[PDB]
């Protein structure tokens, strides 16, 4: 949207200014507009560490569509909620009903032997192993080590 | 050796019609081939010392290519200035070569740049190319050698030969460069 | 701004002719256009296609149409240069001169590809360096060279003579898959058929100027039998002193 | 102003500028290559010490060398000193006028005198440098002062 | 949170910057990585 | 008593490179222009706008081997051990796969196998494969891809 | 210029204050020395003051290093002349050049290997002499005195034991027959300085 033009991907960029202004000389306006002009072209204006896969994007290309076929130019909140209800009414196999990537919400435990762990602490451990608890077929007369 | 100084008129006179020094030397060595001379020593020194004005030059621009890693893009106008400006105060002794080197590593390149590095290098040796080109290139647009190509062969030549030689690119400190104590 | 205007569009005026509606699927075409560039740029190989020293915006004058001129620089070239990209990396041949991969993949089998490739990737940066937009008068000491050989008693007969010499080799390649060069045998000129997938550096000619017999060139203008005519159109539109001062190199 | 600068004007050149204000243009020989053409300014010479040390080249030969110590001034903001061991006294004179002027040093005097004290030592020569009304030294550091 | 599940479903994970980065194509690598020897110290004032 | 050689003309190990640091300079010769009596040499001219780095340090008064006082003649691996572990371990089960991108000097605008291979790796692992068989994926996506290749190559 | 920063046209530049008072060290050291020589404070080669340095004790055994000329010399063929030997001493009645074919072979190739090594050392020295030799200016580490302060730092220890007393102090030593010679009441076993 063109709300603002500069970003990073650098690790506390706050530190990285500081140490940067101070290292800079002058104070003429000719001096400082390279300065800060140099610190923004370096970090700020996104080239080559860059792509469009990377930056987050909650209305990506698709979401766009939808959005501009429900809320572009409804003249009140009721067109609004007429238009939805009957867009929600669509089947799975209509042209217009248009699918995208959704973005997965994370599990807590990533993994389910993490699962099994996770619930192991709410429960008692058996001394012994389930293959080994039964007794042996044969007979262990039990000595001293 | 004590430097002339310019004067009036007889001296720029003498700056003016001056001439190649290099290839006057040359002459004067070889012309102990014509029949009435002999070849004299002293005459290849001569020749030998014009030859090698410069020389100490090279080789610290030689420094500069292959004894930094990551000396960010040579070819930027930024880092360029840098080293064109210490080049021709290595030349002109108004430096020494420690000095113009400890200023050409600790000079000003870019807001948190290793980090910026870390997007390019792994151990962060950048490639040798954009520097040679533009250590080639400063020599040229500064006027450092009256025949054009001696300053892209000598600092290529240089590189060459030490490329073959056990841990070529690193140097004790004291005896890379100028101080009390010397290398033969 | 230049940076920023995605590659094919053209930066221009406002005259405010525009609608919302077109005007927001310029915008889409604009975030599409990011999007594949984003992908050329690592799908980016060693080598890659010439700059044109020509604006080819509009069509090659006298010549070509934009979309003949196109259709070859943005499509079977592109492509050629995509097949040597994939060939030439994971082999011997990593990262050397457009040469050294011609040259040492030449007359064999299980390296055809590669060479193929890159014999093609040649011919056609030579064919736009051989074309001047407008044409050019033939130089003077070219005119002489030319005139000891070709010439039959007659002015400047050399010229003629070789831009009919030039027609008759073409026609009398049938396959209309290749290239037809004014070369420099290093003993005295001639002009050489070359089939596709064959370069005069391969042969080790020294190349003076190419001529694109692909059918594939003259087919969407001059039609399927109009190639007369399109050779005709090319020495209107051919580059006479670069095939000089190659001459002149070639010779000392 | 940390890096004031200075004098810019190159309407002549720099060997015509030295020749003209300077003395030091005289003795070429005196001067290090980076000073060459650099002064505008003369220069009072004020030789402090000679004295004789024996120099032993082998064990038959002895030499006699001699030992200047002096210090180069101009009361215009800008001092050096040198010392040297040469075989002969001018020698030993031109020696350390070379290196008095490879030390050059150069004060800042919008101040005019030391703002805090400096606590300072040389080898084994402790040195204060204090604020005061007037100038007060021994007679000699005095006119080095 | 009792509700914020509408918000959840065209919500937005939050994009791999390191292994992105990780993973740039490099100029400095190498087919097997060799860790550098050990740089010189300062011993002190009699050593260097 | 017995001493080592040239110890006379033995350097000052710690303070050596006062002299020659560039800081020094710069303040010397920022009194020496500003008299008036000095023609500032260019560099001065120069470094006036650009003074150098702050913080960079000589190992001599910081005693410490670790501290990287250089951001240029810095060396510290950007890989992580498990990095290294994985790439060098898939370099060692195919030699193709290593070389590809650098043969010879290192061809650095190309998107390089290796690369590729560890990015597919880590997606491997996210949807569950275990280490081995993700491995062994991999490196099998990598060879079918050449065997069409070269396979085209003989057709 | 023409020469080197730490050499002027009299001899070496006298930087510290030792120079100016003794300036015979300025121009001299040993009988290798020439003008050019100074400020290189090492000698040609081959030649008098040469050596390299390490830890400032200077290297004289360097053919010792590649197994030229040591009494632990790196041997080339060994089965060869044991087995002529073998042959030799076996009978007089059979004769064999057979084996001694083999051995000057084996010389004959040893020659070239010889020449190798000795030039593959001499640019170890040069080597050397660069990036490791301290050129004599760094103090002795090869004898116990050099080491002192460590030793120190352990008599130390073996006082503080003692509640901080008897420094540099050891037990008394005993007899050969010590323990067993003596009567009940007497110590038997050499204790603790402190614990006299
Ligand atoms: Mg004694
Ligand atoms: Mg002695
Ligand atoms: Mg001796």
């Amino acid at each position: 949207l063109g709300w603002t033009d500069l970003f990073t991907t650098i690790p506390d960029m706050t530190y990285h200014i500081k140490e940067w202004f101070d290292t800079t000389e002058h104070m003429h306006n000719d001096a400082v507009a390279w300065q800060l002009g140099h610190l923004l072209e370096t970090c700020f204006k996104m080239k080559e560490s860059h792509s469009s896969a990377m930056e987050r994007a909650a209305i990506t290309p698709t979401r766009a569509r939808w959005v501009e076929d429900a809320f572009a130019d409804q003249p009140s909140v009721n067109d609004i909620m007429r238009t939805l209800t009957e867009i929600e009414q669509l089947p799975f196999q209509s042209t217009h009903n248009t699918s995208d990537e959704s973005h997965i919400t994370p599990y807590t435990l990533g993994s389910v032997a993490a699962g099994v762990q996770r619930l192991g602490e709410h429960r008692l451990r058996y001394t012994l192993s389930p293959w080994d608890i039964t007794p042996p077929e044969d007979s262990v007369v039990l000595k001293h080590t | 050796d004590i430097p002339k100084n310019l004067e009036g008129e007889r001296s720029r006179r003498d700056l003016a019609s001056r001439g190649d020094t290099e290839f006057q030397a040359l002459v004067e060595f070889i012309e102990g081939a014509s029949y009435d001379q002999l070849i004299s020593g002293r005459r290849f020194k001569k020749v030998y010392d014009v030859l090698s004005e410069n020389d100490d030059m090279f080789i610290w621009l030689c420094h500069t290519a292959m004894s930094v890693l990551n000396p960010g893009d040579m070819r930027s106008r930024l880092i360029y200035n840098h080293l064109r400006i210490l080049a021709e105060s290595v030349a002109s002794g108004e430096m020494t070569q420690r000095t113009a080197f400890r200023f050409f590593e600790s000079a000003v390149r870019s807001p948190a740049y290793r980090e910026i590095a870390k997007r390019q290098l792994e151990g962060g040796a950048a490639t040798r190319l954009a520097g040679i080109s533009a250590a080639a290139d400063v020599m040229r647009r500064m006027g450092l050698t009256r025949r054009p190509m001696s300053s892209y062969f000598e600092l290529y030549q240089r590189i060459v030969e030490r490329s073959e030689a056990m841990t070529p690119w690193g140097f004790p400190p004291l005896f890379q460069f100028e101080e009390r104590l010397s290398l033969e | 701004y230049h940076a920023y205007v995605p590659k094919g569009a053209s930066v221009q005026m406002g005259e405010t002719f525009m609608p919302s509606n077109i005007a927001t699927a310029v915008f889409r075409e604009t975030e599409a256009a990011a999007a594949r560039a984003d992908k050329t740029k690592e799908e980016t190989g060693f080598f890659s296609q010439p700059r044109l020293n020509y604006p080819v915006s509009s069509g090659i004058p006298a010549l070509f149409s934009k979309d003949q001129f196109d259709m070859q620089y943005s499509l079977f070239h592109r492509d050629v240069v995509e097949t040597l990209n994939r060939h030439t990396l994971g082999t011997p041949l990593e990262g050397h001169n457009l040469e050294t991969v011609i040259r040492k993949t030449s007359f064999d089998a299980t390296q055809a590809v590669a060479h193929t490739a890159a014999s093609e990737h040649f011919n056609y940066c030579f064919f736009y360096k051989s074309l001047r937009p407008w044409g050019t008068a033939p130089p003077p000491r070219l005119r002489e060279a030319l005139q000891l050989q070709y010439g039959t008693n007659g002015s400047a007969d050399a010229m003629d003579e070789v831009r009919r010499i030039v027609w008759v080799t073409a026609a009398s390649h049938q396959e209309r898959c290749g290239w037809v060069y004014l070369v420099w045998s290093g003993v005295h000129f001639d002009v050489v058929e070359f089939p596709h997938g064959s370069c005069p550096i391969a042969s080790d000619l020294i190349p003076l100027l190419a001529l694109n017999v692909h059918e594939s060139a003259y087919i969407l203008d001059y039609g399927t039998s109009g190639l007369k005519q399109y050779v005709e159109n090319y020495f209107k539109a051919c580059n006479w002193p670069l095939a000089e001062r190659y001459y002149l190199m070639a010779i000392g | 102003d940390l890096y004031p600068e200075g004098f810019q004007w190159k309407h002549k050149l720099n060997t015509e500028y030295n020749q003209w204000r300077s003395n030091t243009w005289l003795t070429p020989d005196l001067i290090p290559k980076e000073h060459r053409g650099r002064f505008l300014c003369n220069f009072q010479l004020n030789i402090v010490a000679y004295d004789m040390r024996v120099v032993k080249f082998s064990p038959k030969d002895h030499r006699q060398w001699i030992y200047c110590v002096l210090y180069v001034g101009s009361g215009k903001g800008i001092a050096g000193w040198g010392r040297a061991v040469a075989p002969s006294t001018q020698e030993a004179k031109k020696e350390a006028i070379r290196e008095a002027f490879s030390n050059i040093i150069a004060v800042d005097l919008e101040q005019e005198g030391p703002m805090y004290p400096v606590r300072v030592n040389a080898d084994g020569v402790r040195v204060l440098l204090y604020p005061a009304r007037r100038i007060v030294a021994n007679f000699r550091v005095a006119d080095i002062l | 949170s009792i509700y914020a599940h509408a918000l959840s479903q065209f919500a937005v994970c939050r994009q791999p910057w390191n292994e992105y980065i990780g993973l740039l194509t490099k100029q400095d690598s190498t087919p097997y990585h060799t860790e550098p020897q050990e740089k010189p110290a300062y011993r002190g004032r009699k050593q260097g | 008593y017995k001493m080592p050689k040239n110890m006379g003309v033995a350097p000052r190990f710690d303070t050596w490179n006062e002299k020659y640091e560039p800081w020094e300079h710069m303040k010397r010769m920022g009194r020496l222009v500003g008299t008036g009596f000095y023609i500032p040499p260019e560099w001065y001219n120069h470094f006036r706008m650009f003074p150098p780095i702050n913080h960079n340090f000589q190992q001599e008064k910081t005693l410490n081997p670790h501290n990287a006082s250089e951001p240029t003649q810095d060396d510290t691996s950007t890989l992580s051990p498990e990095r290294v572990a994985l790439r060098d371990e898939l370099a060692r089960k195919s030699r193709l796969v290593a070389s590809e991108g650098m043969r010879y000097y290192n061809i650095f605008w190309v998107r390089k196998p290796l690369d590729t291979m560890e990015k597919e790796y880590y997606e491997l692992k996210r949807r569950g494969v275990d280490h081995g068989e993700a491995i062994r994926k991999v490196l099998q996506g990598f060879y079918s891809g050449l065997a069409v290749k070269k396979r085209v190559a003989a057709i | 210029r023409q020469h080197d920063s730490g050499v002027n046209q009299y001899g070496l530049k006298p930087t510290n204050a030792y120079d100016y008072i003794n300036p015979t060290n300025l121009i001299n050291f040993g009988r290798g020395t020439t003008f050019d020589n100074l400020g290189v404070r090492r000698a040609g080669r081959g030649e008098i003051d040469s050596s390299p340095s390490h830890s400032g004790s200077p290297v004289f055994t360097q053919a010792k290093l590649i197994g030229l000329s040591g009494e632990e010399q790196l041997t080339m063929c060994q089965s060869e002349t044991m087995a002529l030997r073998l042959c030799m001493a076996k009978a007089g009645k059979e004769t064999c050049e057979r084996e001694s074919r083999a051995l000057d072979s084996c010389l004959g190739r040893v020659g070239h290997l010889r020449r190798a090594m000795s030039e593959a050392c001499w640019e170890f020295n040069d080597w050397f002499i660069q990036n490791v030799s301290d050129n004599h200016t760094k103090p002795f580490q090869h004898r116990p005195h050099d080491w002192r302060h460590f030793y120190a730092q352990e008599k130390l220890v073996r006082e503080r034991q003692q509640n901080g007393h008897a420094y540099g102090r050891r037990p008394k030593q005993f007899s050969f027959g010590a323990r067993y010679v003596k009567t009940d009441g007497y110590g038997k076993r050499p204790r603790l300085p402190y614990n006299k």
